[PDB]
């Protein structure tokens, strides 16, 4: 009941671009 | 294969409603985003069951079980979220440079819809601190 | 001796270069005249030069160099240049050089090349300054080993040392005036500099990363592991290859751009094993042919595992492109040169040893955050998750190109243009041998003979005060608290009396204008009159203060050019014998103080010594002329920004050349000033050529002297806080009269800061040398005199606060340590705190990033020492429960405490290591660095302190935590940074459980 | 305050799109005919991309690590009252939102040149009945009307309607088709043959007129210069604008010379002078033009400095190394305007010109002329 938290990242990443397919919406 | 983005409900609805003032949007909108991975339960029906009556942490609206799993405050630009009994996180309210767009992909009728267009977000990034 | 086969080396060298597209290129014969100023009449090529290396070439063997070249076509070439080595013998009787000869004659049965009589000045020869000179025997040689063996020819006569480090490339690069990074059109009669191209050439950039396979729990070891990716980035253009066999998917193409900047696209190649992969990496370098190849750690990571596995694979690296290891174990190349861009780190960057990793220098450097996993997940998602790794590889690939792009090329090749080394070696020697190479330049322009190296033995305790260093206040100071000033009213009258000439000194000389042309002196004046007189009155004050720091501009440069230091100055037993000494009237010599330092029960004695002002000027001649050019840059760098903004916007109109002159100009003057504070450390180290304790006491005791009387003045009108050996943190009263600005008949304004203007003029008042000579006709050795200072304090601030630590020692501060506050609250410096320091826990790291800000709020003392009660009652709670309001899974996380071991295991990391001995073997140990990762437990009770640190990492917790320990740790930190300085302020232990003992009351007036 | 609660389940279907200031503009747009479409070739390969009425982006996803958790205002269904635990700054409830979605990516935009999917679209080089010929081969991808095939091609409207003409699109008896270069330019010949024996003005040419004067003395069955084939010859060679076609007189002349390359000097290498007159004697008389070699720089190469031979761009290698190898091969050294438009398809960074030809090859200057030696 009291078991929801956040483990933290120690720093902020963002991911390689990446092409979308049709697939990659539906 | 090909299809339209259909944005003339909230153009229609931006048009005729005013200017958005605070980090709500009149249609009731708000992004969120946490330097981490939020550990939630993996199921909810049977535990949003056992959750005493005093405390309603685990409620059910309309045969949905939703978790409150947080209360926010804010004072100007700084926010506060709490979470649990033991979590408490400070952030802030930022200006996007990029006005962010949520829409919706109808798979059923092959039909696209903006739902709506962001300018600001509430981001939290340090470490979590006890509710105090 | 190893003659033939220093031949075979070379003609295998030439075979990699030709494969490489490094021919030989040998200009046509030119009759005519070798002139320097036309250059388009004379046939021959225009190139870049990017390498130079010793060599022995064929028609025995001949010695010269070859010279690696880019071209402003776009192609390259190499030529190479002869030259005979040579060496000098010096006489101690000059009426039988014949004799010697003789000896010699018979000594050399055949290593002699040619002779020839050459005369050059020694400086510790008597009237050698009225132009007595020394004459010597340049002796020739065929080629190196010629020399080394004519050195071991004389030595057992030395028994019954010149020249040995004295590198074959450096000796060429000076006597003919080259350098790498400069301009030149390669001719027969040698190499002419085109001055009209300045801007680099843009070379082939390859900067490379791999991962490897490794046992679980261990560090790979090359013997049997293998490589599963190598990623590499190829001007602004990634590739990535991949070994099928165990990477267990196809990667497919991506983007990544972890900054507009930095653009990448990465093409994949997906090879089936290891050795494809391997000769795919091989066919690349030879089809894009690098002359930068750069990894970070790769001389003790990646280069000999990729050798051993290569090895293994029947594979010759040096066959395939040319990279070897030296003698040294460092892997290089002819024609590329290997840049780790982590020797440029560990010299250059300005970082503690803590912030040595990628991901530190990352951060600080290129500003961004990359992507981070632990090795224990990425070997199973090598075949699991195998996107994620590849994101992790190109990232680590993109981190460490646009690192050396940025940061290493601009400021290596640009050494280069200065210093005679290839990139290689001025990449990796001490700052001293840099420059002794300066000077060795220098030496050789002015026809001065070089000293032999020093070697008389290390008085063991050598080691005199480099620096005074004093803790005077701790505390936290504000500019919205009242702080008590007690103003010697003496000070006041001196600075009134004073007032005139040092508003005149601040027009003519600290600004280089003249009196004549200044508007406002008498407005001014009065104002400041009025400001005195007002702090006159009421000289016991309690009011707001100014946090300033005032810090002299490139203090110890500037006390040798001022003073005219130079080892050669040194009497040594005699001066002033045979040349003319009342025209200064103290017999031509300054007498200057040095603290002198011996250890047998420890001496210091103030001693002095005498200064020649009509020595030989080349020492100073390089860093004056250095520091000019410094200047010029940082002007033209100035010039430059104002023509980056004053043009017009669209960016891609052919000014990013521009850019890269500004970068170009960026680089030098950051070069010089490097170059520039490396003369101080110089003459002190064990074999400079230039070696004297002396004028490294006397250039510390100066500063000293000077740093000390602008204490003694700031003590009588403000406060000191802290001063470390060339910079001085003070408060000054609100009141005190501090910034106008003069108008200039051209309308323009002229900057004034009066605390500077009152140090720099007493500096000028009681340190300037009058008495530097300089020679107006030296054919009759008339010297003329003048008066030279170039030693001026410069002003930072005013800050919000400053916030200073205490020693648990009784009457002791702490030295360099310190923390300071800009006005919009970020943190300016840190010094000396446990963050810096080996061994900590990283929720006292969070801890303190927590306080430190903390003391900005509130409006009173009473009012932030709550708050800071308040933080303090705060952290008890979290302590006081024994952990118990906390979740299980970020306690264990946050439990490590991280320590490098100096030295290798054969202290409480020394048990643990043991320990670790016993566990994953003593070769894990027999290396330093494993993993250090520990938790100070309360049980066992009474364990030894050797035994603290006990591997956990293998491991009712909350119970098993010495939460008393960690308060008293704790209690350590904050007995450091909040109760004891509050207690040197008046305040009360916020922080109970550590008790306020007796002598820090005393300490106080209390 | 408001109350953040979490669902069980949420709609992956909801996902963020970058939106630039010209996108917003776009956005507030009512005009538009069609707003906005996302558009791909295939379902499987293909890349994304999306489409204004006359522009074109590319969509890149782009993945963070980060949890995002979008929030929709809810009224709860019925009143609910929460404990208060010890948690401070805590206004009165007024409304209530729920984490809807989590999302972990965004959809970036970057602006790329529309093209026009012509897989299915076969080539009509003019022949006599061909609506039987389309049942001759099984092309069972059908497309009537030039609209739909706009609707499948990943362009808007105006690159589509740009493109299509470009490339001399058309159609033939209802079905769309592509014109072949010869037939294309044989109907060009014969129209400006009709059009200056008839003196009109070839700056105000309609449809009408001129297509009535092409097939006035020919059976309609084997008159394949339809009035949908004079559309095309004018939206190709000529500007329109009650709008009404003026001719692109060099352009009409590079194409004729283009023509003139490939028929009669694609095999030999004929001194420039010949050629020139073979070339001026082509023309229907009276054609007001001037000419130059550099006219037809990019679609012709020199053996020697003073003769001229065609080549096509399309047989060109697309590795880099072997196509230079080849130019080179044709080519000993080569003037730089004529090399520059034959290497611009290479690579798209915007570098200077030289760097681009200093990967593999290298460059030597002389008087004017630059050359390029692969050493
Ligand atoms: S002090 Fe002056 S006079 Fe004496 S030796 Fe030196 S240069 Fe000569």
């Amino acid at each position: 009941t009291v078991k929801i938290w956040v483990k933290y990242n120690e720093g902020f990443s963002n991911a390689v671009r990446k092409n979308v397919t049709w697939n990659n919406l539906w | 294969p090909s299809v339209d983005i259909d944005a003339s409900q909230w153009q229609k609805l931006t048009q005729s409603r005013e200017k958005q003032t605070t980090v709500i949007t009149p249609l009731g909108m708000m992004m969120l985003e946490i330097q981490g991975e939020l550990e939630l339960p993996k199921d909810f029906a049977s535990l949003a069951r056992r959750d005493s009556p005093n405390e309603g942490r685990f409620s059910e609206q309309d045969g949905e079980t939703l978790i409150r799993f947080g209360s926010l405050q804010i004072d100007g630009e700084r926010a506060t979220l709490f979470v649990g009994k033991k979590q408490r996180l400070l952030g802030k309210v930022t200006k996007l440079d990029v006005p962010m767009g949520i829409m919706h992909f109808n798979s059923k009728d092959n039909k696209v819809e903006l739902v709506d267009v962001m300018k600001y977000k509430v981001i939290f990034k340090d470490r979590p601190l006890p509710i105090m | 001796a190893l003659s033939a086969q220093q031949l075979l080396n070379a003609s295998k060298i030439d075979d990699i270069d030709s494969m490489m597209g490094f021919e030989r290129y040998v200009p046509p014969q030119y009759n005519g005249r070798f002139d320097a100023k036309d250059i388009d009449q004379i046939p021959g090529r225009v190139g870049w030069l990017t390498n130079m290396h010793a060599t022995l070439v064929s028609q025995q063997g001949i010695s010269g160099v070859d010279f690696y070249f880019l071209d402003e076509e776009g192609g390259s070439f190499k030529s190479t240049v002869v030259y005979d080595p040579y060496f000098f013998i010096a006489c101690n009787d000059e009426s039988r050089v014949n004799d010697v000869e003789e000896l010699v004659k018979k000594y050399l049965e055949s290593c002699l090349k040619s002779l020839q009589i050459i005369r050059k000045e020694d400086l510790t020869m008597d009237n050698h300054l009225l132009g007595l000179q020394k004459t010597l025997i340049k002796l020739s040689f065929v080629n190196s080993n010629q020399l080394f063996e004519a050195r071991k020819l004389l030595r057992p006569i030395l028994q019954d040392i010149r020249e040995y480090d004295v590198p074959y490339h450096v000796r060429v690069s000076i006597d003919k005036d080259i350098r790498v990074g400069k301009w030149y059109k390669v001719t027969q009669q040698g190499f002419i500099e085109d001055t009209r191209k300045i801007a680099f050439a843009d070379p082939v950039v390859m900067a490379f990363a791999i991962a490897t396979t490794k046992p679980p729990l261990k560090f790979p070891d090359s013997a049997v592991d293998q490589i599963m990716m190598i990623s590499y980035m190829i001007d602004g253009e990634g590739f990535l290859i991949t070994n099928r066999e165990i990477i267990s998917e196809d990667i497919e193409d991506f983007e990544y751009t972890p900054k507009p900047e930095y653009p990448g696209f990465f093409t994949i190649f997906n090879e089936n094993d290891e050795v494809a992969l391997l000769q795919r990496f091989f066919e690349h370098i030879r089809d894009v042919r690098p002359t930068v190849i750069s990894t970070f750690n790769g001389d003790f990571f990646d280069w000999p595992f990729i050798h051993n596995r290569s090895k293994i694979h029947g594979l010759d690296m040096f066959d395939e492109i040319g990279f070897a290891p030296d003698a040294e174990g460092e892997y290089k190349s002819s024609y590329c040169s290997h840049m780790d861009c982590f020797r440029w780190v560990k010299r250059d960057s300005y970082l503690p040893q803590g912030s040595q990793g990628l991901k530190a220098v990352t951060q600080s450097k290129l500003g961004y955050n990359p992507i981070e996993l632990d090795p224990e997940l990425m070997t199973p998602y090598a075949f699991e998750k195998p996107q994620h790794l590849s994101e992790y590889s190109v990232s680590d690939a993109v981190a460490t190109y646009y690192l050396y792009m940025k940061y290493v090329h601009p400021f290596i090749f640009s050494l280069c243009t200065i210093i005679p080394l290839n990139p290689d070696e001025t990449l990796r020697k001490g700052t001293g041998t840099l420059c002794e190479m300066l000077l060795m330049v220098q030496a050789y322009q002015h026809n001065i003979l070089l000293p032999n190296k020093h070697t008389d033995p290390i008085l063991e305790s050598e080691t005199y005060v480099g620096g005074h260093v004093e803790s005077l206040e701790a505390g936290v100071f504000r500019s919205d608290l009242k702080n008590e000033f007690k103003i010697d009213p003496s000070a006041i009258d001196e600075l009134l009396q004073e007032l005139p000439e040092a508003l005149k000194f601040s027009v003519e000389v600290e600004n280089k204008s003249s009196v004549d042309k200044v508007t406002n002196f008498e407005e001014i004046k009065n104002q400041i009159t009025q400001k005195l007189l007002e702090l006159k009155e009421n000289n016991i004050r309690n009011e707001l203060p100014l946090i300033y720091h005032v810090d002299v501009a490139s203090m110890y440069p500037n006390i040798m050019t001022t003073n005219r230091l130079q080892p050669d100055s040194i009497k040594a037993e005699r001066d002033c014998a045979s040349c003319d000494f009342n025209r200064p009237g103290k017999t031509c010599a300054r007498k200057l103080k040095w603290a002198w330092r011996g250890e047998f029960v420890s001496e210091i004695v103030e001693r002095e010594a005498i200064v020649c002002q009509r020595e030989n000027p080349f020492y100073v001649d390089t860093v004056k002329s250095f520091r000019d050019r410094r200047y010029e840059f940082k002007g033209l760098a100035k010039t430059w920004k104002g023509n980056l903004s004053k043009i017009d916007p669209s960016d891609k109109h052919a000014r990013d050349e521009a850019k890269k002159m500004i970068v170009l100009y960026d680089s030098l003057q950051l070069a010089h000033k490097v170059i520039l504070n490396s003369f101080y450390g110089y003459v002190m180290r064990k074999g400079s050529r230039w070696y004297s304790m002396e004028m490294a006491g006397i250039t510390c005791l100066t500063g000293a002297t000077i740093i000390q009387m602008a204490r003694a003045l700031v003590e009588r009108v403000g406060r000191p806080l802290e001063l470390d050996t060339d910079g001085i943190w003070c408060i000054l009263p609100k009141s005190f009269p501090e910034t106008y600005f003069f108008t200039l008949e051209n309308g323009k304004k002229l900057y004034l800061s009066y605390p500077c203007s009152m140090l720099n003029y007493r500096v000028h008042q009681k340190f300037t040398n009058h008495q530097y000579q300089e020679l107006k006709d030296p054919l009759n050795y008339i010297y003329e005199t003048h008066s030279e200072n170039t030693i001026f304090f410069e002003v930072d601030g005013p800050y919000k606060a400053m916030i200073l630590p205490s020693s648990k020692e009784e009457g002791k501060g702490i030295k360099k340590r310190y923390a300071v506050f800009n006005e919009d609250g970020s943190l300016a410096e840190l010094k000396g705190f446990e963050l810096k320091r080996r061994g900590e826990l990283q929720l006292i790291k969070n801890f303190q990033s927590d306080i430190f800000k903390v003391f900005l709020e509130g409006d009173t003392l009473e009012g932030c020492y709550s708050a800071v009660a308040s933080v303090c009652n705060r952290w008890l709670d979290v302590l006081d429960s024994h952990g118990l309001m906390l979740e299980d899974e970020d306690l264990v996380s946050l439990i490590c405490e991280n320590r490098s071991m100096s030295k290798t295991l054969k202290s409480t990391s020394i048990t643990t290591a043991r320990r670790l001995g016993d566990f994953l073997g003593e070769d894990m140990v027999k290396d330093k660095g494993l993993q250090c990762k520990y938790i100070i437990s309360s049980k066992p009770f009474n364990a030894p302190v050797t035994e603290r640190a006990i591997p956990v990492a293998i491991f009712d917790i909350r119970t098993i935590i010495d939460w008393g320990y960690y308060r008293e740790r704790l209690g350590s930190a904050i007995q450091k940074i909040i109760t004891i300085p509050a207690a040197l302020q008046g305040v009360s232990n916020p922080v109970p459980r550590v008790e306020h003992p007796d002598w820090l009351k005393r300490k106080i007036a209390t | 305050s408001i109350n953040l609660h979490s669902a069980p389940e949420y709609d992956p279907s909801y996902k963020l799109i970058q939106l630039t200031p010209e996108l917003l503009d776009i956005i507030q747009d009512p005009v538009q005919n069609h707003q906005l479409r996302f558009k791909s070739l295939d379902k499987d390969k293909s890349e994304v991309v999306l489409c204004s009425h006359d522009k074109t982006w590319v969509l890149k996803q782009r993945k963070h690590s980060n949890t995002v958790l979008l929030m929709r205002e809810f009224v709860p269904e019925q009143p609910i009252t929460f404990d208060e635990t010890l948690l401070f700054g805590l206004s009165k409830p007024y409304m209530d939102v729920v984490g809807f979605a989590k999302t972990e990516s965004e959809f970036e935009t970057r602006e790329t040149h529309g093209e026009l999917n012509l897989n299915s679209v076969p080539i009509y080089n003019g022949e006599l009945d061909f609506s039987d010929k389309i049942m001759k081969r099984s092309s069972t991808k059908v497309i009537g009307t030039l609209e739909e095939l706009l609707e499948n091609s990943p362009c808007s409207a105006l690159e589509g309607i740009s493109k299509w003409h470009k490339i001399g699109g058309s159609v033939k008896d209802g079905v769309l088709c592509i014109l072949s270069q010869d037939f294309l330019f044989k109907a060009l010949h014969v129209l400006l043959m009709s059009a200056m024996a008839e003196s009109l003005d070839l700056q105000h040419l309609n449809v009408e007129d001129t297509h009535h004067a092409v097939g006035k003395d020919i059976e309609d069955e084997f008159n394949p210069y339809t009035r949908e084939i004079i559309e095309t010859v004018l939206n190709k060679f000529a500007v329109q604008e009650n709008n009404t076609w003026r001719l692109r007189i060099p352009f009409i002349a590079q194409w004729y010379g283009i023509q003139a390359l490939r028929k009669y000097v694609s095999g030999i290498s004929m001194p420039i002078d010949e050629f020139l007159i073979k070339w001026k004697s082509l023309f229907p008389p009276f054609f007001p033009c001037d000419i130059d070699i550099d006219m037809l720089r990019g679609y012709h190469f020199k053996p020697t400095d003073k003769t001229v031979q065609y080549i096509a761009k399309s047989t060109l290698p697309m590795d880099p190394k072997e196509r230079f190898k080849v130019l080179f091969r044709l080519q000993s050294q080569w003037d730089l305007e004529d090399i520059k438009p034959l290497i611009e398809e290479l690579n798209s960074r915007g570098m200077k010109i030289d760097s681009f030809i200093m990967k593999y090859a290298r460059r030597k200057r002389l008087g004017k002329k630059t050359v390029v030696t692969s050493r």
